[PDB]
C-alpha cells in the first residue's frame, strides 16, 4: 500500500492496523488504457 | 621461469622452480567487496552536502582503493552526527527539492543518522574519472541537507568496480620506510 | 532471566518513508462498501497513456494555423518536460514529482478546417548536437514522417526514447540549453484554401514510457 | 503484557565495520543492467598478482645498465613492501593497507639491447642474519639462479617466504634496520658488448603470496 | 558485501536494503590471473 | 506496527562475568595454526595433582635431618593452606583463588643418605579438638603409618578429607586457631648412621581432590 | 570458554565472535596425571 517491507504480521492483529472494507451484495482506467492500437488506417509499404 | 617478454601474456612464477613449496593462501581480506564496505568520515561542508565520492581523502583507505578502479557501482549507507532534520532528496532532483518534509525527512534523536542509499544514476554505472575538477552532474548518489551536518560518512556498499588504475604510495628515501607501529 | 537487547543508537528516528507501520489503538472498524465503484485508477501512467492532453502554445490555444510563406516550421522546441507547452499537460503535470524517466511521449494530431480544405504536414525529430531545422529538406535526414488529411482526422506519431544514459532528467538548467534529449520540431509541406486551420497536438505516454525516483519540491 | 527486555548498556554504539545492516528508506529501485561489463575483477592480489609493475629506481629509471669493472651488484636492498623500488608499484602501492602479510613476490627480467649485445646476470637471495655480499662468488651460497640472454627475453624469478612466524610487517621501523625478512640482492656475471643496456625488473605476486588485517593511515 | 553477518533477513524486505540490479537480454581479473605458466623454455636437469 | 518491548530496569548493566558475549567489528579472520603443540593442559588440578612441589620449611630448606635424641617430631603445623611450607607450593600457590575445596592431599617421601645409612620415619594425623602429639607412641592412636628406607627411595601418602561440612575454606582467622581441619603431624622413629640426612616432602593433589568458587584478592 | 551460557548462536555470524583457528597437515599434562599408580612395592597385609 506504499512502503510496507515489514517481515511480520506488523505485529497488532488484522482487525486493527486498517478499517477492514466490508463488501456488498487500475480497476477502469486501465480498463481503458489496455486498448489502444498501434495499428495503420491503409497498409504498409516498402 | 624464462619467456618471451615483448608479448605480457601473464607469464609468472613460483616457488617449486629452484625448490620449496607452495602455500595455501587466504586471501579474504584483500576482496574488494570486503574491503570497501567501512564507512569513511568526509568532511560535511556546512548543510547542502553532495554524495559525491571524490570529496573524500584520496588518501584513506575506502577513499584510495576507490580511486583505483575506473568504473564502478555499489550502494551506500551514511552517518549524520548533525542538527535538525536530515532531508534526502534523490538524484536530478532541483537543488531546492531538497527541503520539503515530505520528502525522506528524518526526524533527530542522538546522535547521528544511519540509513540506507540506494546507488540511483541513470547511468548504467557511474566512474570516479570521466574524460567526457571536471566530472559529471549525473554523478551524485543523492543530495543531503539538515540544518547543520558535523559528521559525513559513506559505507559504500555491495561494491564491485571494474578496470584497473595505478597504486602508489609513501615515497620513501632510505629505501626501506621507517614509522613506528604497534610495541610492548 | 531475560533475552538482552543492544540499545543500538541510530536506528528507528522517524524517517517520512519508514517501511514499518505505526500503532492502531482503535481497532475492529467495519466500513461501508466499495464494490465496482466508477472509474477507479491506480497508477498514474495508466491515465497518461490512457488519457492525452492537448498543448499550451504561443498565445495560449493549443491548436496551429498554417504558414502561407516560406516559413514553414509549425512548431519547434527543447525536448524534454521543461517543454511549456507540456508544461501543464497531463503528462507534465506530474514529471515533476519524479526525477528521472525514459520511454516514449506521443503527439497526436487533428484537423478541424473544411473539407475544401486538403492540407499537409511534417513531423522532424532531430537529436543533441545540433541545432533544428527550419526547412523539411534539411529536416528529412532525421528520423521523421510526411501525412495529409483525409477521412479520418486523427494522428499518433510515437517519438524514440534516446539518450546515452537509459535515463536523464525531467528538471533543466542553464547548463542544459544543449538539452540532453534533442529538440523535436514540426514544419508543414503545402497546402490548399487549407491556411489559418486548426492542427491541434495532443499528448499520452506511449507503452515504452517510464517514470521513477520520486521527489516532492513545491509547485502551483 | 510483553516481553521483557534488558536494555543492555555497551550494545549497539556505532562501529566503523558494524557486522549489520542500517535501515532502508525509499526502498523499489530497478536499477539499470550490469551486462558482461568490461574488465571486472574482485580482489586486489588477483590484479597484483595478474599484472606487474617495474620498479623505481637510482635517479628513477626502471632499467638498469651492464657494470664494465669489478663492481658487479646491478640491485640490492632491504626485502620488504619499504622497498622505496616498490614503494609505487603496484603490490607496494597497496600493501600499506595491510599490516601483515605472507606468500611469495616475484622479479621478472628483460633486456632490451641489440641481438650484438650477449649478457650474463645473477640473482641472489640472502636472509637476516648477516649484510648481503657484493660477490656473486661469496653469493653462489644463497638459495640462487644464473641466465643468460637468449630468443626469449623475459623471466620471472619467484623469492621465497621465509620468516620465524609464517608472518611479519609491512611496515617498518630503525629497530628493524636488521630486517625481519632479508636484503634481497641482485648481481651481474660478464657480458658483451652488452654494456649500458636495459634490464628492467618488474614486480607480480607469486601464487603463495597472501595479504590480511587491514589498517588505513594517511598515505599519498 | 563486506562485513554482513546478519543471522536474520536483516529485517526489511529483499527490494528495500539495496536497488535491484536488472539484468538485459573477478569476472574478467580473474580470467588473466589463472593462466601464468611456471614451466620451463627449456628443460629440467639434475 | 512493530513488536512492543518492556525497556526492563535492572537487566543489563555490566558484569565482570557477564554471561552473554559481546559484539566483534573485524571478522573473517583465519589464525595460524596450533596443531598438537607441546606441553598443553586445561585444568590447574591437573597439573596441581600431575606435578608436586617441594616444601618451604623451617629456615627455607625443603628438607630434614634426623633428629637424635627423644625430641622426634621431624615435622608439625596446621593442616590448611595457609600452611607456609605449602603458602608458595604449586597447589598453595593457586587454591588463593579458591574460597574453598575438599578432596585429599598428599605427602611424597624421600631419602639422600648413603647406603650406611639405614632410617626409619612415621606419619600421623590428627584431627581438630585435640592438640598434635610430639611421641609417636601417643600418635601411633591416629590414623597413620610406618615406613623405613630401602631399595625404592619415594612414597606418597594420601591425607584424609574430614570436616563436618563437605567443604570449609582455604582462608583462616584467629578465632581458627583451633583450625576446622587438623593439625597433620610427622615424627622419627630410630635410625643408624642415619642422623642429619634428607627427607624431602612434597605435595600434589590426590584424585579425591577438588576446588570451587573463584575468588580473587591482591596476592604477591 | 570460560562463561557463554546464551542460548542463541549469540547473533554474529561464526567467522566473526573469534578468529578462526586454521589448522596443519589436557592435551598432554593430562596424559601424564592420569596415570599414577597407588599400588605397592611388596604385598599388602591384614
Amino acid at each position: 500500500s506504499g512502503n510496507t517491507g515489514s517481515i511480520i504480521n506488523n505485529y497488532y492483529m488484522q482487525q486493527y492496523q486498517n478499517s477492514m472494507d466490508t463488501q456488498l451484495g487500475n480497476d477502469w482506467f486501465s480498463k481503458l488504457a489496455s486498448s489502444a492500437f498501434s495499428g495503420l488506417f491503409g497498409a504498409l509499404l516498402a | 621461469t624464462t619467456s618471451a617478454g615483448e608479448s605480457a601474456d601473464p607469464v609468472t612464477a613460483t616457488v617449486e622452480n629452484y625448490g620449496g613449496e607452495t602455500q595455501v593462501q587466504r586471501r579474504q581480506h584483500t576482496d574488494v567487496s570486503f574491503i570497501l564496505d567501512r564507512f569513511v568520515k568526509v568532511t560535511p561542508k556546512d548543510q547542502i552536502n553532495v554524495l559525491d565520492l571524490m570529496q573524500t581523502p584520496a588518501h584513506t583507505l575506502v577513499g584510495a582503493l576507490l580511486r583505483t578502479a575506473t568504473y564502478y557501482f555499489a550502494d551506500l549507507e551514511v552517518a549524520v552526527k548533525h542538527e535538525g532534520n536530515l532531508t534526502w532528496v534523490p538524484n536530478g532532483a532541483p537543488e531546492a527539492a531538497l527541503d520539503n518534509t515530505t520528502n525522506p525527512t528524518a526526524y533527530h534523536k542522538a546522535p547521528l543518522t544511519r540509513l540506507a542509499l540506494p546507488y540511483t544514476a541513470p547511468h548504467r554505472v557511474l566512474a570516479t574519472v570521466y574524460n567526457g575538477r571536471a566530472l559529471p552532474t549525473s554523478f551524485n548518489y543523492g543530495a543531503i541537507k539538515a540544518t547543520r551536518v558535523t559528521e559525513l560518512l559513506y559505507r559504500m556498499k555491495r561494491a564491485e568496480t571494474y578496470c584497473p588504475r595505478p597504486l602508489l604510495a609513501i615515497h620513501p628515501d632510505q629505501a626501506r620506510h621507517k614509522q613506528k607501529i604497534v610495541a610492548p | 532471566g531475560i533475552f538482552p537487547v543492544a540499545c543500538s543508537d541510530g536506528y528507528g528516528g522517524l524517517v517520512t518513508t519508514d517501511p514499518k507501520t505505526a500503532d492502531p489503538a482503535y481497532g475492529k472498524v467495519f466500513n461501508p462498501p466499495r464494490n465496482m465503484l466508477p472509474g477507479r485508477f491506480t497508477n498514474f501512467l495508466d491515465v497518461a497513456e490512457a488519457c492525452p492532453t492537448f498543448l499550451h502554445f504561443e498565445g495560449d490555444v493549443p491548436y496551429v494555423t498554417t504558414k502561407t510563406d516560406s516559413d514553414r516550421v509549425l512548431a519547434q522546441f527543447d525536448l524534454s518536460l521543461a517543454a511549456k507547452h507540456m508544461s501543464n499537460t497531463f503528462l507534465a503535470g506530474l514529471a515533476q514529482y519524479y526525477t528521472q524517466y525514459s520511454g516514449t511521449i506521443n503527439l497526436h494530431f487533428m484537423f478541424t478546417g473544411p473539407t475544401d480544405a486538403k492540407a499537409r504536414y511534417m513531423i522532424a525529430y532531430a537529436p543533441p548536437g545540433m541545432e533544428p531545422p527550419k526547412t523539411p529538406e534539411a529536416a528529412a535526414h532525421c528520423i521523421h514522417a510526411e501525412w495529409d488529411t483525409g477521412l479520418n482526422s486523427k494522428f499518433t506519431f510515437s517519438i524514440p526514447y534516446l539518450s546515452a544514459a537509459d535515463y536523464a532528467y525531467t528538471a533543466s538548467d542553464t547548463a542544459e540549453t544543449t538539452n540532453v534529449q534533442g529538440w523535436v520540431c514540426l514544419f508543414q509541406i503545402t497546402h490548399g484554401k487549407a491556411d489559418g486551420d486548426a492542427l491541434v497536438v495532443l499528448a499520452s505516454a506511449g507503452k515504452d514510457f517510464e517514470l521513477r525516483l520520486p521527489v516532492d519540491a513545491r509547485t502551483q
